[PDB]
RNA sequence: AUUUGUGGGUGGUGGUGCAUGUGUGCCCUUGUUCUGGCGCGCGCUACAC
């Protein structure tokens, strides 16, 4: 019913409104089953519909969705309906440096654990959110750690100590997104990501390396795929290749109850 | 000048029955012993050499001889376990050195049963999966070189072990030593470029959350919370004692009946240090090298640390512990700077 | 685009 | 602490002609320079001390003041130096016959002195150059005096063996904040210091051991550069 | 870009101002004096230039670690500027100093979307749900109104108008609604409209 | 604060690119073919 | 005094142009090989026509020769071709200044393999034994300039350079290709600016940085 | 009743140097074919937000 009220239930009603108290208790809806933990996602939308028909409100809703980014939404399979929600949220105007600055560190933490669907789905996001405010390009670049050829020793010195000196800054359990100083701190997952297994991943993650030159990657073409998708791309690629064959000589695939699989047996 | 072209490719350089059923209409007359010489009898009738046409029969040999392990690996081999394991390094050695020569008629047999794998896991998920499979896995992982960025075997193998690690629900303690041999497979495959595998991250998590979550509470540590683990049930007691010898060698064939009988505590041990064994190994390889080392470490610090917290014999959380707080104390974590670029002219 | 390449040949 | 710019994408910095008076930046003129087109018989060919001795004893004119050579070189050098393609140099040339010419900094001389004087003969016949790509002027033929051509708030310099022996970064250093720094070089064999008499501030000397021109205009683009932290 | 046009003339540009690279979103004269331009942008940094020698800010104003996006000028004090930014401070600078820390700061906990003086002595800050009036001598607020259910996004004031009341502070806010409150009755709610959409601005002839 | 308005450099129309900046008559005159009166006409219809 | 290869001690700069392009060639007359006045002879030998430019190896050895740091006899040249031949270049000679006398000369060296002053107490241009190792002094550091390698300064590289250490600089005279010419021999690879440099550049800046650290003034 | 498969070797109808044909080094590689080969100069006109 979450799922379809947006599209189906809604434009039906003489006044959408009614519904209101129902969705507001669904997306505040938190309870001990594991699978009550997807509510939010699938109330946020037919919430959001409501909020922007008629002008009401739902108070702290930067926090709330702040609070609703988790490990779970990278595996959650609705997390494409999320990112579609969350390009509008966060490409509103009145935004603070400090509150998306919070959002790209979150979501970066997520992507050090998460399949590379959704890794492919947050990348560009971040690409976008960096775009819109440059501010927040200091989490990718900061210039106080470049050691240039023209600098006196006294600077060396000085370089040399702030760099042990050095701590992380960011707040993971903070729940407040301003308070978090992920401005403060940096994004070393993404720069982990650029030596990923996935060949495409890799270079999706290497468009941080590079300069910023694109605009937006038009989310709707990444927010689509999965693992089915994925080997079915590879099977059907305009590419062919020579299969390569190891030089290397393994006695055994597995080590007796030289070897190459070690620790497994027959 | 191989060792050259390997590196290249890693920085990103780019009668003879025809059918697996004659093949096993012959091998029902033969015996389990008789199957590499009847291989060797085949191939010596059939080389090049005596007569025309004789490379695409023997191609098509190569399928069946990699589809015929696989079927004997799937087939129950515990009455004959050493001669079934001579007879299977025979024909791996023997598969290795026509696939010297006829490497891509094997290699489009293998994308099919990659594809085929796919489609029954899709179908009936965790049941479809088997040894075949596994050895399957660890036989491409010697005949084509791992290390290369875009292979055409060696990644759908990969991104389809990742989804097995990230997908399927570790429940039962067959599940759970299928994903070990998974990440050990994958280790493997990624001993030479070290590249890095978030799905492996995610299983270490789950699995060492698993069997830290007490069975007859049945409710996970508070800090715990954001690991969404898949049965509370399995577990491990505290009246275990870690001081007593165990062997963290898994053998494909316990696999089976595991499920079937009661899990024993010394096994769930073993298959526990199997996977702290891999995880020791990526964090020596791989994650040490990445920069995101701390974020990486956190929550397996956490574990660790609760293991060291239940139960103060079992030496292994101690160990690598020492290894990671080092490790973190020796590398140096100071802000990015990607955007740094060459001025133009 | 020329980085001591020299001018081009007719 | 402070804010980045909003663009870190690398950009081409602007290229400087004399329309531009106000821009700081670093001018060397090749004084003196032998650019002379003569006819033979028919062919147009600029005058060469080693391919011309016949006509300059039947002109009259010393075989040793023909030398394009040293300009060609001293080309090469001022172009192809970092702080050309940093896009804080503009090179003058000032022949000995009075012709004035300015050099676009995007032009490419060709490195072999045969296509050079091909170049210089269409150059001092036609009056300009145009590239291949676009229709640009690369090289023209200008109206003297310098001064006129030449940035508002500049400093005026000749180098000489004569003056008293400077360091290059020390001055670029005590060169003003808004101005610019002019360098008359002498593109010829042997003469003496006169030829910017009438413009320059001052004479200034690099090295107690002579020099030749390229290597005059090398070191003082090396200070410049490492003044400016161009590198 | 700050460009300085005639008032009724868009074909001729007096002054172009290459303020920053990052937007200026507040532009603003100089009650006092004709001379000044105060120009905020998302460099953090506000700039105060002369109208004649525009190539070079006459004072750089810093210490906001977020986002100014209004300022206002005391009615009194010349020497005064106040920003309001998204971390939650408005700065008070004094010109005549150093002016690249403020004298003293005044937190309005939400991110300050609005600042206005409506004496020599009390200025109005909106941002979040709420407007607070704060005096400059105590440092200390005076009165606070949540009257709304979305942020306060705009605020004006005026005063002698030919009315009953005599001054009037009007607030406009995103959930539609621009209200009108008495400074003498100790900014209490006297009238409202309530409009299709949310209220980006608001002004009063 | 949540605030959602309701743009592209170049745009391809008819084959023929044009940029944003410029105005929508400007746009469709600089359209080869179509004069200022075809222009205005266009918008107007 | 005068620097030569028999010296171990003395700390100086040896510059080794390598990959040079030094061909001679038989039309007899002896002719070196140069694009523009042999473009269809190079055509026919099939190699590239970019390939054979002595211009450059002549521009080097130009600013090399006319520089502060040869005048004051720090300085010495080796000039390594693309063939192996290797060549000794005395600090005394004067190189001439037109390209057409240098392939002359370049001719009489290649064919005669030495060439000898009007005094003749020693050689101006001598042709020596492969390798480099053996001529250049005991206690030196190899360095090849490269365009991927980080940029450094040059009067602190030199700065940080021992007292009795002389510093060895492969400059490749080639055209295109890539920079492995001297990987085998040099201890590293140094930068020396974000832009490409022409060889005569990059001979330019190491020896005026060595001039500013040395106080060569 | 040759010709295909599967393979796979491979240098000189070489040149040059030394000692004197001879013997060993060095270096480069690793052919038949017809036919063609005007100046000066006055106005005037374009090209500048």
């Amino acid at each position: 019913i979450l799922l379809i009220l947006h599209k189906r239930i809604i434009p039906h009603f003489h006044t959408p409104t009614k519904l209101m108290d129902f969705l507001t208790d669904s997306y505040n809806l938190q309870s001990s089953n594991k699978n009550a933990g997807v509510v939010p996602i699938l109330a946020l939308n037919g919430l959001f519909e409501l909020m922007k028909r008629f002008n009401l409100e739902y108070p702290n809703f930067y926090m709330k969705l702040y609070q609703i980014i988790n490990p779970d939404l990278m595996h959650v399979k609705y997390r494409a309906r999320f990112f579609r929600l969350m390009d509008v949220f966060l490409s509103s105007t009145h935004l603070s440096a400090h509150l998306v600055a919070s959002f790209i560190k979150k979501l970066a933490r997520l992507t050090l654990e998460s399949p590379p669907s959704a890794i492919v789905t947050v990348i560009p996001f971040i690409y976008n959110l960096i775009r819109k405010h440059p501010n927040c390009m200091i989490m990718l670049h900061n210039p106080a750690f470049i050691s240039n050829p023209f600098q006196t020793p006294d600077q060396v010195a000085n370089l040399k100590t702030l760099k042990e000196n050095y701590v992380d800054p960011f707040d993971v359990h903070e729940s407040d997104p301003e308070l978090t100083h992920a401005l403060d701190s940096s994004l070393w997952e993404l720069a982990s990501l650029m030596e990923h297994y996935h060949p495409n991943v890799a270079t999706l993650a290497k468009i941080f390396a590079q300069p910023f030159k694109k605009l937006s990657y038009n989310m709707e073409d990444f927010l689509d795929w999965n693992y089915d998708s994925l080997l079915n791309a590879e099977s059907s690629r305009k590419l062919k290749t020579l299969p390569t064959l190891e030089f290397e000589a393994f006695t055994n695939v597995f080590d007796n109850e030289n070897v190459y699989l070690p620790g497994v047996a027959w | 000048e191989l060792e050259q072209q390997r590196l290249d490719r890693m920085n990103g350089m780019i009668s003879c029955p025809r059918t697996h059923d004659a093949l096993l209409d012959q091998v029902k007359k033969l015996d389990l012993d008789d199957h590499p010489k009847i291989v060797k009898n085949i191939i010596k009738a059939y080389q090049p050499k005596l007569a025309e046409g004789n490379k695409e029969k023997l191609g098509k040999f190569t399928a069946v001889l990699l589809r015929h392990i696989i079927f004997l690996s799937n087939q129950n081999y515990l009455k004959n376990v050493q001669s079934f394991k001579r007879t299977q390094n025979a024909l791996i050695s023997i598969l290795k050195s026509l696939s010297e020569k006829y490497n891509r008629e094997l290699s489009e047999e293998c994308r099919d049963y990659i594809n085929e794998m796919q489609a029954r896991y899709k179908k009936n998920h965790f049941d479809a999966l088997s040894n075949g499979d596994l050895v399957f896995f660890s036989i491409i992982g010697i005949l084509f070189s791992t290390s290369d960025q875009y292979h055409l075997v060696i990644t759908p193998a990969l991104i389809l072990m990742s989804q097995f690690l990230e997908q399927i629900k570790f429940n039962s303690l067959k599940r759970i030593a299928f994903g070990a041999v998974l990440v050990r497979i994958v280790s493997q495959y990624q001993r030479i470029s070290k590249r890095y595998i978030p799905e492996v991250v995610y299983f270490f998590q789950k699995i060492l959350l698993t069997f830290i979550v007490e069975k007859e509470n049945q409710e996970k540590p508070l800090d715990f919370e954001n690991i969404r683990l898949d049965s509370y049930e399995l577990g491990l007691p505290l009246d275990v004692d870690f001081t007593k010898k165990r062997s963290t060698i898994i053998p494909l064939h316990t696999l089976s009946t595991m499920d079937t009988e009661a899990h024993p505590v010394d096994q769930c041990v073993s298959v526990l240090l199997n996977v702290m064994e891999s995880l020791d190994a990526t964090i020596s390889t791989v994650w040490k090298s990445l920069p995101a080392f701390n974020e990486i470490i956190l929550p397996i610090q956490q574990l660790l640390s609760a293991y060291t917290s239940k139960y103060s014999d079992f030496e292994k959380p101690r160990n690598i512990l020492n290894k990671v707080e080092k490790l973190t104390k020796f590398t140096e974590h100071i802000p990015l700077a990607l955007q740094n670029h060459k001025p133009v002219s | 685009t020329d980085r001591f390449k020299g001018d081009d040949d007719i | 602490q402070k804010a980045l710019p909003a663009s870190l994408v690398p950009q081409a910095p602007p290229v400087l002609t004399s329309k531009d008076k106000i821009t700081k930046r670093m001018i060397v003129v090749l004084a003196m320079a032998s650019l002379e087109t003569h006819k033979i018989s028919d062919k147009y060919v600029l005058l060469n001390c080693d391919d011309h001795q016949g006509l300059l004893k039947k002109m009259g004119r010393d075989i040793s003041e023909a030398r394009p050579d040293i300009t060609h070189q001293c080309l090469l050098t001022l172009l192809d130096s970092p702080i050309n393609k940093a896009g804080k140099l503009q090179v003058y040339i000032q022949t000995s016959r009075g012709i004035l010419i300015e050099v676009n900094p995007t032009v490419r001389i060709p490195r072999t002195f045969k296509r050079f004087s091909g170049l210089m003969v269409q150059l001092l016949h036609k009056l300009s150059i145009r590239s291949v790509n676009s229709e640009e002027k690369l090289l023209k033929v200008i109206k003297n005096p310098i001064t006129d051509h030449l940035p508002t708030k500049c400093r005026k310099v000749t180098l000489s063996f004569d003056a008293p022996v400077i360091r290059v970064q020390d001055y670029i250093e005590k060169l003003d904040d808004d101005e610019s720094i002019c360098v008359f070089v002498g593109a010829m064999a042997r003469g003496k210091d006169n030829f910017a008499d009438e413009y320059v501030d001052e004479k200034v000397g690099l090295s107690n051991y002579p020099l030749s021109a390229s290597v005059a205009c090398s070191k003082f683009c090396h200070g410049a550069e490492d003044a400016w932290n161009i590198l | 870009l700050v460009s300085v046009y005639d008032s009724y003339n868009p074909r001729t540009i007096l002054l172009s101002i290459n303020a920053s690279t990052h937007p200026t979103h507040v532009t603003k004269f100089h009650t006092q004096d004709n001379k000044i331009l105060a120009t905020a942008s998302d460099d953090r940094v506000t700039r105060l230039w002369d109208i004649s020698n525009a190539y070079e800010p006459q004072l750089e104003l810093t210490g906001a670690t977020d986002y100014v996006r209004t300022l206002s000028f005391i009615p009194a004090a010349p020497h005064l500027v106040a920003t309001g930014s998204y971390d939650g401070l408005i700065r008070l600078y004094d010109t005549r100093s150093s002016g690249s820390t403020p004298i003293y700061s005044l937190n309005h906990d939400q991110p300050v979307e609005n600042v206005i003086a409506v004496s020599p002595t009390q200025i109005v800050s909106c941002g979040g749900n709420n407007f607070k009036v704060w005096d400059l001598t105590s440092n200390k607020k005076l009165y606070e109104r949540g009257n709304f259910n979305k942020a306060v996004t705009c605020l004006d004031y005026v005063e002698n108008f030919d009315s009953p009341m005599q001054s009037a502070l009007i607030a406009s806010s995103l959930d539609g609604h621009v209200k009108v409150f008495d400074p003498l009755d100790n900014f209490q709610v006297k009238f409202g409209w309530k409009f299709s959409g949310p209220v980006l601005s608001c002004a009063v002839s | 604060s949540l605030v959602v308005q309701e743009f592209q450099h170049i745009l391809r129309l008819l084959n023929t690119n044009v940029d944003g900046n410029i105005k929508i008559v400007y746009a469709l005159t600089t359209i080869k073919g179509v004069g200022r009166r075809y222009s205005n006409l266009v918008c107007k219809k």
